[PDB]
């Protein structure tokens, strides 16, 4: 998708101006779900 | 790095820099 | 004679797909007037 | 009307960008035609239109940049950097007149 | 800033 | 295309280009590549660039870019006749004049079968002969002018029907108006 | 990933051409090098497209701020050396390795 | 004959009302596309008039003729694996190719890519032409997103 | 009519611009020209052989076929024994040199240095350069400059030493007011 | 245009140049009394990298630098007054870049001054590190060769420190 | 007060100076030399002091430029913040209340 | 030293330095290097149009595009030599404070350059027009006027004499100017084909 970007800005009229910078509670969210995946030996 | 004038041939070049062209369109000034 | 008419999927989709009068540069060749190779030297060569 | 100024700001650097981008592409245009320009002609004509695709990039493409894209040659708004100062107070209203 | 500049000229 | 008057053109006048020159190999060049095909040769050619012309042409393109363009003569307002041409600089009323850069179709021969033809900008001996004639396109020849024009940072705006200057502003940082579809 | 979201933080706020930002794309650059190497996967070839883009701009500001002989910008030109290499592209990855040493 | 001699003439227009009387013929002094057992001189010329119909520019009328040879030379052929269905399934897919439908024609693409490869090799020019046909689907997939998702102005 | 043989030059660039004032445009050239039907078309890649919807790029003399850049990867990437056609492009295919078109029908005999175009039977006494020497045989420059011609231009190249040049400070401008209208957001 | 210094031909003399082993090579830059020895070796034309030669000495060592060195001419010159001094450097992973020559010093203030043409002709200088021992040959003002061979000075950071700190 | 100018000129956006680091010390530095060979006591505070601020390493130990040597002198401290980063006293201000 | 300091106190458009680029490239001229006297002259002829009597040409844009004009011409460059000689002669026609030995020199030097790159008709129909002016204005004794008159016999002589001087023939073909059966491997250039061409009654139709 061309079109990416968080909601950390809302300043865009190109797609340059898109900035994909996670957010602060962005990072600890999608971050989180990554010791969920796997579950210690099957 | 490549072949060039097999790259001009198949038109990387001009095609490749006319949507970076319209990608930097942005339509209106301001609208004042 | 009559048209080109290609027999390439593609080169028939980019004729009733895209159009050159959205981008600056396009590529032409699914939409030229091009001569069909007549009959019998299609055959030969 | 952040966005309003910002545009303002943006769409001139980038229309800077869009004939920077303009005059680049055109010395394309001139290549991918000479290309197929190679390998549609007898060699007498190629000797020709050689000295022609020379005389055009000596002609139109032949002295120095003249788009300047300098500080100087932009207008003198692009100098400052949108100083914002103010406040939204949420109180009542008195009740006395 | 010339914004400003203006602004000054009008006030004190 | 009307001259002017009813006067030829004089080498006391504008300009004489030679034939089989280096601005002759320039000027067919740069008109066979607009139109992509061989089939387009040059049978005349004049310099009407005066140098009153050219200094106040590089006065104002200062910083600002150059494109190659063609105008059909025909289509011109008959207010810009060639003599006029010669000494004010091809006159653009306040609507605005229209320039294509780049590839262009002559008109009556195209070359693009698609939506649009990429023609080019403006600004029953009907039949019985044109069965042995219009089919194969007898030569008809015409008179155009190349001319540079210093577009110099466009702004990209839709449509000509806005695009006019009845409208259209043109803010001072810029002097040009790019289309879009 | 966490990688990934660095550099775009550093450049958010600092922009795309200081120290920092640049040695958390040269970081990223040889993160995903060794993403290739661990999962061994053929699809894996616009992972490498981008990082050529990654070490190359991290070559580019490193040599305008730290000259050419430092530790950072040797070990970024012979990353991006490896991964010139690994593209196919095998004399611009001869050229590079003949700088760095 | 004479709608083969126009189809290696290039001249595939006039080929179609050619085939259309060798549809009529064969479909009265032979079966049908039910007729019981099915044929395989009618279902090999339902792929004809299916094929030649793409060629002339109209997908959409030229789908239903292929997939009733498809439904035939199943029952005559039987299985899945043979080379007869191959064809068919190719034709499936360049049609859709035709009339855009992406992520579609790549599967019905895979499936004759993958038992041309272990029968034909994977050098044969019936192999390496459809690849040729997975590079420029790719093409215009790069082309279709980029001319759809890129409408930011 | 449009009844033109071969394929045309494929790549189209078009900008439309409307400018508002007369010192903005320097007419310089008036141009009388000549669409000619009757003209043969030297501007033209026939169409490729094997699938005629390509134009051809890659002319085989084994085969001896006008082959285009993807039936080449067909028929030549087949087996082993059909790999080894020494392959030039459609420019080197044997092919006659032609007449003067001034004078009709005598074939070339030399190349002229100092103009490039060459010389032939009649116009050698009389020609442009016709008196270290300017006449030289005519085989060998159209070598040099077909491996000329491989290489980009001196003069565009130096389009491409400055206009990307420029590019990067005008990305550097931008960075600087986005970081600053993404601050004062 | 530029300055075009000739070596001819070499001597040095029973010393240091005695322990000079037969197996490391030598490197001879000229240089402005200024820049650094790092980056004039590194510029191609300005230093010559032979190997060592002929490797038997039997008496003060005579060994052949032949070309002609174009030095970019400063018609200003910054840091003050002009000087050209040649150097020797032991180019080997061993003992790496020493001094083993000074040889001559000043090129007059602003010159087109003293010294300028009085090192035109063929002369015989002296190295100097320390005691004495000599050769050198020539000096020459070049004709403007073309298209401006590199111009740009190779300034030493460090001198450059204490001269603007003592300014 | 007394640092009035560099208050403003975090005002403006600068310019980038497209050298390298070696390529910034060369021409700052050589700039002072021939400023301070023209003279005048009146210079010293402008650039033989503030463009005198230029180290040519990149490696800096930490104990100087530590974030407690910000106690010894603060003018430094209003200098790597206020827009000085590292890279003129001219002009007055009138210092009546 | 007074580049920076006319590019600096004078804005770039300056008469003093367009002097100086005009006498730098005069001097490079005169000591024949020949390059190194076009980038100088470009710049007088960038400057003239704009800096003095934008209306139309000056002394110095004549003497800009004639020291070009001389020096392309004499590197064998004789092709943009046409062109901007050319653009020497067009600029200055229709232009007063520019007297008649002015548009009439940069006609002669135009039809010298035009007839060295080899059009011989275009080069006689100026060559006469120069003459014409400067018989009727500056006498017929003048060296000047001697020089056009002398340019204007020799163009006739060179189109009436080429052709028999060195009649068509066929020659370069082996079997057709001796050599290959007489002991030489080939000539190439001309002026040795012709020596050893042997004239016979086949011939004699040209």
């Amino acid at each position: 998708d061309e079109w990416v970007s968080s909601g950390i800005s809302r300043l865009a009229n190109c797609v340059a101006d898109l900035t994909t910078a996670p957010s602060a509670v962005g990072v600890l969210e999608m971050l989180g779900e990554q010791g969920k995946t796997g579950k210690p030996v099957a | 790095m490549s072949r060039r004038v097999e790259r001009l041939r198949r038109g990387e070049g001009l095609l490749s820099f006319g949507v970076v062209h319209d990608s930097l369109a942005v339509l209106g000034p301001t609208v004042p | 004679p009559d048209a080109w008419h290609p027999a390439s999927p593609s080169l028939i989709w980019e004729r009733n797909s895209t159009n050159v009068g959205t981008r600056s540069t396009a590529n032409v060749f699914p939409f030229e007037r091009i001569q069909a190779t007549q009959a019998s030297e299609t055959r030969i060569l | 009307q952040l966005s309003a100024m910002k545009e303002r700001k943006t769409n001139y650097l980038l229309a800077v960008k869009r004939e920077l981008l303009s005059e680049m592409l055109v010395i394309e245009w001139m290549e991918t035609f000479f290309a197929h320009l190679r390998l549609s002609l007898s060699p007498a004509e190629f000797l020709s239109y050689k000295h022609k695709f020379d005389l055009a990039a000596a002609n139109i493409f032949g002295g120095a940049v003249r788009v300047d894209v300098d500080l100087d040659s932009m207008p003198a708004w692009m100098s400052e950097k949108f100083i914002l100062q103010g406040s939204f107070s949420v109180t009542t209203a008195p009740y006395a007149v | 800033d010339s914004a400003l500049r203006r602004r000054d000229y009008v006030a004190v | 295309t009307s001259v002017g008057g009813d006067v030829r053109l004089s080498e006391k006048d504008l300009g004489a280009v030679l034939r089989d020159s280096d601005e002759w190999a320039f000027l067919e060049y740069l008109l066979q590549m607009s139109v992509r095909t061989s089939r387009v040769r040059l049978l005349q050619a004049w310099h009407i660039a005066t140098p009153h012309l050219v200094s106040a042409f590089e006065r104002r393109t200062q910083g600002r870019l150059l494109t190659y363009s063609f105008v059909d003569t025909a289509s011109l307002d008959e207010d810009n006749s060639l003599q006029d041409i010669a000494r004010r600089g091809l006159k653009i009323p306040m609507t605005g004049m229209r320039f294509a850069v780049g590839n262009f179709s002559l008109p009556g021969f195209p070359l693009m079968r698609g939506g649009p033809a990429e023609a080019e900008d403006p600004f029953s001996k009907f039949l019985d002969a044109a069965r042995s004639q219009l089919l194969t396109g007898e030569r008809r020849i015409f008179e155009y002018l190349l001319c540079q024009v210093g577009v110099g940072r466009s702004v990209v705006v839709e449509d000509e029907k806005e695009a006019c200057g009845s409208r259209f502003s043109l803010l001072w940082e810029y002097d040009s108006a790019y289309l879009e579809k | 990933n966490c990688l990934q979201w660095a550099l775009d933080a550093y450049d958010f706020h600092l922009g795309s051409e200081t120290p920092l930002t640049v040695g958390t794309a040269y970081e990223l650059a040889m993160a995903i090098f060794l993403l290739r190497k661990a999962t061994r996967s053929d699809e894996a070839l616009l992972l490498v497209e981008t990082a050529a883009r990654l070490a190359e701009a991290s070559l580019r500001v490193r040599t305008q701020l730290f000259g050419r002989q430092h530790v950072t910008t040797l070990n970024t030109a012979l990353l991006l050396g490896l991964l010139l290499a690994d593209q196919g592209k095998h004399r611009r990855a001869m050229s590079l390795i003949e700088a760095v040493i | 004959t004479v709608a083969l001699y126009f189809f290696r003439t290039r001249q595939y227009g006039q080929a179609l009302p050619l085939v259309e009387q060798v549809l009529a013929i064969r479909k009265k002094h032979l079966g049908d596309f039910d007729a019981a057992e099915p044929h395989a001189r009618v279902a090999d010329c339902y792929a004809n008039i299916g094929l030649l119909h793409r060629l002339l520019g109209h997908p959409t009328e030229a789908f239903p003729c292929v997939l009733i040879a498809l439904d035939m030379r199943m029952r005559i052929y039987q299985t899945r694996e043979t080379s007869g269905v191959q064809d068919l399934v190719l034709a499936l897919g360049c049609l859709q190719h035709q009339a855009g439908h992406f992520r579609a024609a790549l599967e019905a693409y895979k499936e004759v890519w993958t038992f041309r490869n272990n029968t034909l090799g994977v050098t044969h020019p019936d192999t390496v032409n459809v690849e040729l046909l997975l590079r420029q689907l790719e093409k215009d997939l790069a082309a279709q997103m980029q001319e759809d998702k890129q409408r930011f102005v | 009519k449009k009844v033109t043989p071969g394929v045309l030059p494929q790549y189209t660039f078009r900008h439309d611009y409307v400018v508002y004032d007369s010192s903005q445009v320097l007419p310089r050239f008036f141009l009388l020209f000549e669409m000619d039907p009757s003209l043969e078309e030297l501007f033209a890649v026939p169409l490729c052989d094997n699938c005629q919807d390509n134009p051809a790029c890659i002319w085989c003399p084994a085969d001896a076929a006008r082959l285009c850049a993807s039936c080449d990867e067909l028929i030549h990437q087949q087996n082993r024994l059909v790999s080894r056609h020494i392959r030039v492009p459609l420019n080197e295919m044997p092919r006659a040199f032609g007449t003067c078109r001034r004078h009709p029908g005598e074939v070339y005999e030399l190349f002229c240095s100092i103009c490039h175009v060459a010389v032939c039977r009649l116009c050698r006494g009389n020609h442009l350069h016709a008196a270290g020497r300017s006449l030289m045989p005519l085989n060998k420059p159209y070598q040099a400059v077909l491996h000329m011609a491989k290489k980009p231009h001196f003069v565009l190249a130096a389009r491409r030493t400055e206009l990307e040049k420029r590019l990067e400070e005008v990305q550097k401008m931008l960075d600087g007011v986005r970081r600053n209208c993404r601050e004062e957001e | 245009a530029a300055v075009a210094v000739n070596v001819s031909y070499f001597f040095l003399q029973v010393e240091i140049a005695q322990e000079l082993p037969e197996g490391t090579p030598l490197a001879l830059a000229v240089m402005y009394r200024d820049e650094k020895l790092c980056r004039v070796c590194q510029q191609p034309e300005r230093v010559v990298f032979k190997s060592v030669y002929s490797r038997r000495p039997k008496e003060p060592l005579i060994m052949d630098i032949n070309r002609t060195f174009f030095l970019p001419f400063f018609y200003i010159f910054p840091s003050g007054d002009p000087a050209l001094d040649i150097v020797i450097v032991h180019e080997s992973t061993n003992k790496l870049r020493k001094i083993i020559a000074r040889t001559r010093l000043d090129l007059g203030p602003s010159y087109r001054r003293l010294g300028l043409l009085r090192r035109a002709r063929e002369f015989l200088l002296l190295p100097r590190m320390e005691p004495a021992g000599f050769i050198k040959l020539a000096a020459r003002v070049a004709h403007f060769p073309d298209g401006s061979l590199p111009s740009s000075f190779l300034w030493d950071l460090d001198v450059l420190k204490r001269k603007a700190d003592a300014l | 007060f007394v640092h009035a100018r560099d208050f403003e000129l975090a005002i403006r956006h600068q310019q980038v100076s497209q050298q390298s680091h070696e390529g910034r010390v060369c021409t700052e530095l050589l700039q002072v030399v021939k400023t301070a060979e023209t003279g005048n006591a009146s210079h010293l505070a402008g650039l033989q002091r503030l463009s005198r601020g230029a180290v040519i390493s990149t490696y800096l130990d930490p104990l100087v430029h530590s974030p407690i040597v910000n106690m010894y002198a603060p003018d430094e401290v209003l200098m790597n913040f206020l827009l000085g980063h590292t890279p003129e006293t001219g002009e007055p201000s009138i210092a009546g209340p | 030293e007074l580049v920076p300091d006319f590019l600096f106190f004078e804005g770039p458009l300056s008469l003093r330095l367009m002097l100086m680029e005009l006498l730098i490239a005069a001097v490079a001229f005169q000591h024949k290097q020949y390059a190194a006297a076009i980038p100088p002259g470009l710049k007088v002829y960038h400057a003239s149009a704009l800096t003095v009597n934008p209306n139309g040409c000056h002394w110095t844009g004549v003497a800009a595009l004639r020291l070009i004009g001389k020096s392309l011409m004499e590197l064998r460059r004789f092709s943009e030599a046409i062109m901007v000689l050319e653009d020497a002669v067009r600029g200055g026609r229709k232009d007063p404070s520019l007297p008649f030995f002015v548009t009439c020199m940069n006609r002669y030097w135009l039809a010298v350059a035009l007839s060295k790159v080899g059009r011989f008709r275009d080069a006689r129909k100026e060559a006469a027009g120069a003459l014409v002016v400067l018989e009727d204005r500056l006498g017929e004794n003048h060296p000047a006027t001697l020089s056009a008159l002398f340019f204007v016999a020799e163009l006739d002589q060179t189109v009436g004499c080429e052709d028999i001087v060195a009649p068509p023939l066929k020659i370069m073909d082996g079997e057709d100017t001796l050599l290959r059966e007489f002991g030489k491997a080939a000539s190439v250039d001309v002026g040795e084909l012709m020596l050893y061409r042997p004239i016979g009654p086949e011939d004699l139709e040209i």
